[PDB]
């Protein structure tokens, strides 16, 4: 043990004395468990007949090591040797959640295939127990349907059936249950997220914010001491609102209002009176109805894309948004067309949907179908099948971009067709490898962008950081613009990678520091959407003042993408210094009609919901990566690479994507008959309670409040008292509280 | 003619003051050696490579002209020298701003760029360029002797060992300025702010000021010390000035303990 | 069975109604009849409601066998405001 | 006695308090005490839990703590000279 | 302690690291007030230090034949001295007034832009810029005096459409009093908290001033 013990200390104790280890010292035990490892690192093969011992030392090591709390210890053993799998066997219920928290913890960083094996670990250690909830949400991060489906139907308690039914409803996840299931209706309606605007309501009406909220109060105006103007007021106007159901601008008599804005503002302003109808499919469509008639040709397809707006995020069990959309995906005007296909895509968005694929696929074959609707096809087929890697939107993606001229990939509204299929391969991984080859036969410089764009998705939110030297490197090459375009792809996929994890994410802030002080125009016009990806509903200070640094920027696009930065940065959170800000730039940038409308759309997202609303893509303590949200705002950021000719020009409707990200931040308690069921819960931001043992907080600088209450970005709530017992450990969103039998005794 | 409107919110300096700046790395947990703990300072390890290997390529395909060393001696030389020490009178816009020089004269200069523009605020000690009074810098102010006055710089050697009888008015004075600071967890699960203020009173001699020495020995704040006499000043309004300085070093040197000996003193002597 | 459909039909939250409700009926009768009738079932103002049948809007001048219809099929009823001609003469 | 009731209940809030603590009764016991008194009530209450090594304050540690505070500090009280002023 | 060995190399490796990254980048001196150099826009910085001239303030304080178009400024340059200027060819004759502070060039002194009125820097930091952290929520029993204080500070501001309709005149003053700790300050804060205008905050001690007539100086420059 004294000296550097080279397949020593481990040989003496092998061969001698084969007694009880701990005899021997806790500290000699470790020593040994380390040679162990590192012995069985330099075994090979034809060593198997060289570690029977060896499996005795470790079945005896790991009970010890949970004798004495040291199980974290234990685990470093069994990671290193590969060999964790009969760990579950001796997982005993006083430490089940620590060691299920520490191989959790770690899964951030191992790479694959370790990655689900220690994934499949913990889950099994989960299962064991029968812990339910925290395995679904293991399974839901292995994105194994079969996995989610068999956790579903193992657990024969109905409440805690229901509680993973309401965390597949948010995760986006959908599973068609048999009907000899009991509680299938309900359980379904829980899944489909169909009460989701009815509890969305219930909250405001209880945290009275039901008043609509005009512009003008956003702007405070009356403290400073256009069709783009126009434009962007209804854009506040839907964000400022969204999912409420009411406002005194556009459910009133909103002609007027409509008609103020002009040319494809039309468009927006009426797509936004879907935004206030967020959810509510019964109720929204009821309004979009009256504009559904409209003869002006702006109105009638943005009442389209409203309506997809209006169901996105609920899955209807008759498909309203499929009925009223598909006679218009062929439609000889472009508008109506584009209205249709982007409606359809935001309403069944992670769907996979056979039916719908199939009706929207053609268009983008069709030869009266323009680049614009083309690439809004390929988002949208991107959209329903995201993370599925469809095949037949792979073919008929690759076939659409190979078959456009050379002269016709110069167009931005291209760089949107490796966006959809990049959105089918979403989180996959070493799956684009068929489709780089695929790529590799399309002209460049197209090519470079299409193939760093699909592979950014496949990796994205997983924190491999070899595709990230691989971004670095073609970020390093700097062009004396046109060649240059997937430069600033790579830069957003710095985000889109390190988004995994928390050091990641802090990491490459520098990274992303560095790339706007070193790189050139177009390398550094994409930074700022990094920073909002990477901070998305997040405003922590160090991006804000970085983004404000950038602001008033001498390239026009690095101020608008800054801008916009800052608005999604603090997306949601109601943030004063941010509105300060906002306001500060809206005065400094009233004279620039582009950087003023980007101010009013910062603003407007500032206060997305009325603060009730988050942007954020990881749910379930920021674990779970929901991949429609993850969709929407990579729609979003891609297409503010060309802010220029997409957002300040026609293509602004594309900001509708950001209606696949809203999620409320929610913690509403349900009794086990899904009644509302107020309760003191302490809100707190969130601590890291890896390693240290016994009971350590999990929250720090936390107050007390009833539980329909908005969680800010890494607050963890906990339950004050004990009368109630979750049925998940996780205390976000719908959590469904059961009476505590100890309490009261 | 417009007047400028800045870009940054209100007029005063950033709040934080001292921080770790650029190695502001991220909080690894846990502090034990385990794997997991390893593997996070793997991750940040391979940040930091990739991130030496972009800024090596960078400056390796960057000009002669502009070079770390380089841009360096070009800010030299665009600060010259001398450099002279104005105050800085107002922030006129991000890169405009009224300083004042120490002959009284006020100059509408520019804020060069490399200038730390978050250091500026009204009254700040500003470093011009001799010729044309450019703000080419922010002079970080040196402590003052009143701030020198009030700190304690060495702790006392009377411990809370040389105090006798006194029991219960040691932890009545440990719960409010020891307990706070090396146990925090015990009022955060309270859910209570530790007790504000705390006077000590009694007949002379019988360990107030024993007491407040035994806390500034193991104490982890800085210790200020002022003697309420000393808020006695000899002119109008100094008192209350001296008084919001005291507070105002207080502030600067958080977290702080601020002992006001013999305040009755200030009243009962004319 | 007997052509006669098992239509299950969604209804609006505001009719605070059992929103698993079923209509029964025939099928060589048109969207008008489908649509008054399930105007009348569930105490409804015909001119202000759209149906929804297959996942399409139903036209009401077709019949049911016609549209598309069959057995155990899903229908979703949609609150009107302004009917639709009078919508249409609004502007 | 209804104003001093709410001011419990606001800074109590976050506390760790008991399950049956009456704070109408703590209310009562302090009929002419400022918000600043019943703030300083609470904290002490929950100090002199913490110094019992107590995660919960209990409804005796609220009385210690009006006796602390209301009662034993009363002499130290702004609270009836400044009345005259007001 | 298996790990320990190797958790040492690397973190001697990263604090190398970061060091070799600031060898490069930068993050030094911050005694001379030097930002990052990421920050650093030295090119500009050059041509702003040739083409933008240094201005002196003075204050105008006659203007002689301003209805002709030979308008002459008598401006005092400060502790520098006294001249009789013209206006630059790029400013407007009517944004020139008697008695507003202007800035000057250095060779003729014209006047090249209008600034700003003096303002003392105590004056200034006394308006508040980061608000308190305690709302309207944190006060009980004061409904009624929250209510009144809140439609005269509060509610003209936020919704001044209500009171010109009228022809009403809201309260432009507040005397919050009582005895101590009774939550005057806590709902000023809530109110600072609350509200959206300019909030200043002014202690009365911080109005006594050594010398005579600089406390009504002060409030006049407030
Ligand atoms: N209880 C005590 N135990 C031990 N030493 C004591 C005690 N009380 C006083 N002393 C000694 O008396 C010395 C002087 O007392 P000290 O200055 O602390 O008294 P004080 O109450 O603060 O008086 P004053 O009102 O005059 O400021 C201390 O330095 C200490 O050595
Ligand atoms: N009505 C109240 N509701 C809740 N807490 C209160 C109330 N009144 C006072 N407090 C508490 O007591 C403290 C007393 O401080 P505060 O600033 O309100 O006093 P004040 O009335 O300004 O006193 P002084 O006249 O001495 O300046 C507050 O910080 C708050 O924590
Ligand atoms: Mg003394
Ligand atoms: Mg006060």
């Amino acid at each position: 043990m004294t000296m550097s013990g080279e397949r020593e200390c481990l040989k003496y104790r092998l061969v001698g004395s084969q007694e009880e280890l701990a005899s021997w010292g806790h500290e000699y035990v470790r020593h040994l468990a380390g040679e162990v490892a590192k012995e069985w690192q330099e075994l090979d093969d034809a060593e198997k007949v060289q570690r029977e011992p060896l499996l005795t030392l470790v079945k005896e090591i790991v009970p010890y090591n949970m004798a004495h709390n040291a199980e974290h210890e234990a685990c470093d053993l069994l990671m290193e040797i590969e060999q964790v799998d009969m760990l579950e066997k001796d997982i005993d219920e006083n430490a089940y959640a620590k060691v299920c928290l520490y191989l959790t913890s770690c899964v951030n960083y191992v790479p694959e295939p370790e990655n689900s094996a220690l994934l499949r670990c913990a889950l099994g250690v989960f299962r064991k127990f029968s812990r339910f909830p925290e395995a679904l949400r293991l399974a839901l991060m292995l994105n194994d349907m079969e996995l989610v489906e068999d956790i579903f139907t193992s657990c024969k308690d109905v409440v805690v059936q229901k509680q993973m039914a309401f965390m597949l409803g948010r995760h986006g996840v959908f599973l068609e249950l048999s009907e000899d299931v009991e509680e299938y209706e309900d359980l379904t309606e829980i899944m489909s997220n169909v009460q989701l605007n009815s509890n969305f309501l219930a909250l405001a009406r209880e945290l009275d914010i039901m008043e609509p909220k005009v512009p003008d109060d956003i702007y405070k105006t009356h403290l400073e001491n256009s069709a783009r103007m126009n434009l962007a007021s209804s854009f506040v106007n839907g964000f400022v609102n969204a999912a409420f159901g009411q406002d005194k601008l556009l459910t009133d008599d909103g002609n007027k209002w409509l008609y103020k804005n002009k040319d494809h503002g039309m468009l927006s302003a009426a797509a936004s009176l879907g935004m206030i109808l967020l959810w509510d499919v019964d109720g929204g469509l009821t309004q979009i109805d009256k504009y559904l008639y409209s003869s002006e040709d702006y109105i009638k397809s943005g009442a389209l894309l409203a309506c997809g707006i209006v169901n996105s995020g609920v899955r209807n069990e008759c498909d309203p948004a499929l009925a009223l959309l598909s006679d218009y995906v062929l439609h000889n005007s472009n508008t109506m067309r584009l209205g249709s296909i982007f409606g359809l895509g935001l309403a069944y968005a992670g769907s996979n949907r056979e039916d719908v694929l199939t009706l929207l696929l053609p268009v983008m074959g069709d030869s009266k179908s323009s680049m614009e609707v083309a690439g809004v096809t390929a988002l949208a087929c991107g959209m329903i099948a995201v993370g599925s890697c469809n095949g037949d939107v792979t073919s008929t993606i690759l076939q659409t971009i190979m078959e456009k001229s050379e002269t016709e990939l110069k167009d931005t509204y291209a760089r949107w067709l490796p966006l959809g299929l990049g959105l089918n391969h979403l989180g996959k991984g070493e799956a684009i490898e068929a489709i780089l080859a695929a790529l590799e036969v399309v002209s460049e410089p197209f090519r470079s962008f299409a193939n760093t764009l699909v592979d950014v998705c496949a990796y994205a939110g997983s924190g491999n950081v070899l595709k990230v030297q691989q971004l670095l490197h073609i970020c390093s090459e700097h062009f004396d613009a046109d060649m240059g375009a997937h430069q600033g792809v790579a830069v957003l996929g710095i985000a889109l990678i390190a988004m995994g994890e928390e050091i990641g994410a802090e990491m490459a802030l520098r990274t992303f520091g560095h790339l706007l002080r070193y790189g050139e125009p177009t390398l550094r016009r994409a930074v700022p959407l990094a920073l909002a990806l990477i901070s998305v509903s997040n405003p922590r200070l160090n991006i804000l003042d970085t983004l404000s640094k950038f602001s008033h920027d001498a390239d026009p696009e690095v101020s608008y993408n800054s801008i916009f930065a800052m608005g999604m940065v603090g997306s949601g959170t109601n943030n004063a210094r941010l509105a300060a800000m906002l306001r500060q730039l809206a005065q400094y940038h009233a004279k620039d009609p582009n950087n003023l409308f980007m101010v009013r759309l910062a603003q407007g997202l500032t206060h997305l919901g009325k603060g009730t609303l988050t942007l954020c893509p990881y749910h379930s303590d920021r674990q779970l990566m929901s991949q429609v949200a993850v969709a929407g705002l990579l729609t979003v950021l891609v297409s503010f690479l060309d802010v220029r000719n997409i957002i300040l020009g026609k293509s602004h409707y594309v900001l509708y994507g950001l209606v696949a990200a809203m999620q409320p931040r929610m913690l509403v308690t349900f009794d086990e008959e899904l009644r509302p069921l107020p309760v003191s819960v302490r809100v707190g931001q969130a601590v890291d309670v890896v390693g240290q043992a016994g009971k350590p907080k999990t929250i720090t600088g936390f107050q007390t409040h009833t539980t329909p209450v908005l969680l800010a970005h890494g607050e963890r709530a906990e339950l004050a008292t004990e009368e109630f017992l979750p049925v998940t450990p996780i205390l976000e969103g719908f959590v469904i509280l059961r009476k505590n039998p100890n309490y009261d005794l | 003619y417009e007047p400028p409107v800045p870009t940054r919110v209100g007029k005063k300096k950033k709040k934080t003051k001292g921080p770790d700046a650029a190695s502001k790395l991220p909080l690894v947990t846990p502090h034990t050696q385990c794997r997991l703990k390893l593997l996070k300072l793997e991750r940040i390890k391979d940040y930091l490579l990739m991130e030496e290997e972009f800024i090596r390529n960078q400056e390796q395909m960057k000009p002669l002209e502009e070079k770390q060393e380089e841009e360096r001696s070009k800010v030299d030389d665009l600060r010259g020298t001398p450099m002279s020490v104005g105050t800085l009178e107002e922030i006129i816009d991000d890169n405009h701003a009224i300083v004042s020089t120490s002959v009284g004269s006020e100059h509408y200069v520019s804020i060069l760029s490399f200038v730390d523009k978050d250091l500026l605020e009204p009254g700040c000690s500003v470093l011009l360029n001799h010729k044309v009074h450019a703000v080419i810098g922010v002079l970080m102010d040196d402590t003052d002797p009143l701030v020198t006055v009030m700190k304690v710089e060495k702790a006392p050697q009377e411990t809370y060992a040389d105090i006798g009888g006194l029991d219960n008015q040691i932890q009545e004075i440990k719960e409010s300025v020891e307990l706070p600071l090396t146990h925090p967890e015990y009022y955060e699960e309270m859910g209570i702010k530790p007790p504000k203020g705390v006077i000590l009173y009694g007949p002379p001699g019988t360990g107030k000021t024993l007491l407040a020495k035994a806390v500034a020995n193991q104490t982890s704040a800085t210790f200020l010390r002022v003697v309420g006499s000393e808020l006695i000043q000899k002119y109008l309004g100094d008192g209350p000035k001296l008084v919001r300085e005291l507070f105002r070093v207080a502030e600067e040197h958080a977290p702080s303990i601020v002992f006001i000996d013999e305040i009755d003193a200030i009243g009962t002597k004319r | 069975t007997t052509g006669i459909a098992t239509i299950e039909v969604f209804l609006p939250p505001r009719l605070k109604k059992d929103r698993k409700n079923l209509l029964e009926t025939r099928l060589h009768i048109t969207g008008r009849e489908l649509r008054s009738k399930i105007a009348e079932t569930f105490g409804l103002q015909e001119n202000y409601i759209k149906i929804v049948i297959n996942k399409k809007q139903l036209q009401l001048g077709k019949t049911l066998e016609e549209q598309g219809v069959a057995h155990n099929v899903k229908a979703m009823v949609l609150e009107l405001k302004q009917s639709e001609e009078d919508a249409r003469k609004n502007f | 006695l209804e104003g001093r009731t709410h001011i419990f209940k606001i800074h109590a809030r976050s506390m760790s308090v008991e399950r049956d603590i009456r704070f109408e009764l703590l209310a009562r016991l302090c009929p002419n005490s400022t918000g600043a008194e019943i703030r300083s009530v609470c904290t002490e209450a929950g100090m002199f839990a913490i110094r019992a090594r107590r995660k919960i304050a209990t409804e005796k540690d609220f009385l210690e703590a009006v006796n602390k505070v209301i009662k034993s500090y009363a002499k130290f009280s702004a609270t009836p000279r400044y009345m005259t002023y007001n | 302690s298996t790990y320990s060995r190797q958790i040492k190399q690397v973190e001697d490796d990263i604090q190398q690291l970061l060091k070799k990254i600031n060898e490069l980048t930068g993050i030094k001196e911050s005694d001379t007030g030097l930002a990052p150099p990421a920050l650093w826009d030295l090119a500009a910085d050059k041509q702003t230090l040739q083409s933008e001239q240094p201005l002196q303030v003075a204050r105008c304080t006659k203007i002689i034949n301003a209805d002709s178009e030979d308008p002459k400024y008598i401006i005092n340059v400060k502790q520098f001295a006294k001249f009789v200027v013209d206006l630059s060819d790029q400013v407007a004759p009517t944004d020139i007034e008697e008695g507003m502070r202007v800035g000057v060039d250095r060779n003729k002194y014209q006047i090249h832009i209008p600034l700003p009125p003096k303002i003392d820097p105590t004056v200034t930091m006394m308006q508040v810029e980061e608000k308190p952290d305690v709302t309207y929520s944190d006060v009980g029993g004061c409904k009624e005096q929250i209510e009144k204080l809140r439609e005269v500070v509060e509610t003209p501001l936020l919704h001044p459409e209500r009171f010109v309709n009228l022809g009403i005149e809201p309260p432009k003053g507040v005397l919050l009093f009582g005895p101590p700790g009774t939550g005057k300050t806590l709902c000023a804060r809530a109110v600072a908290n609350r509200t959206d205008a300019c909030f200043i905050r002014v202690i009365g001690s911080e109005l006594v001033q050594k010398y005579v007539g600089e406390g009504a100086r002060m409030v006049r420059e407030l």
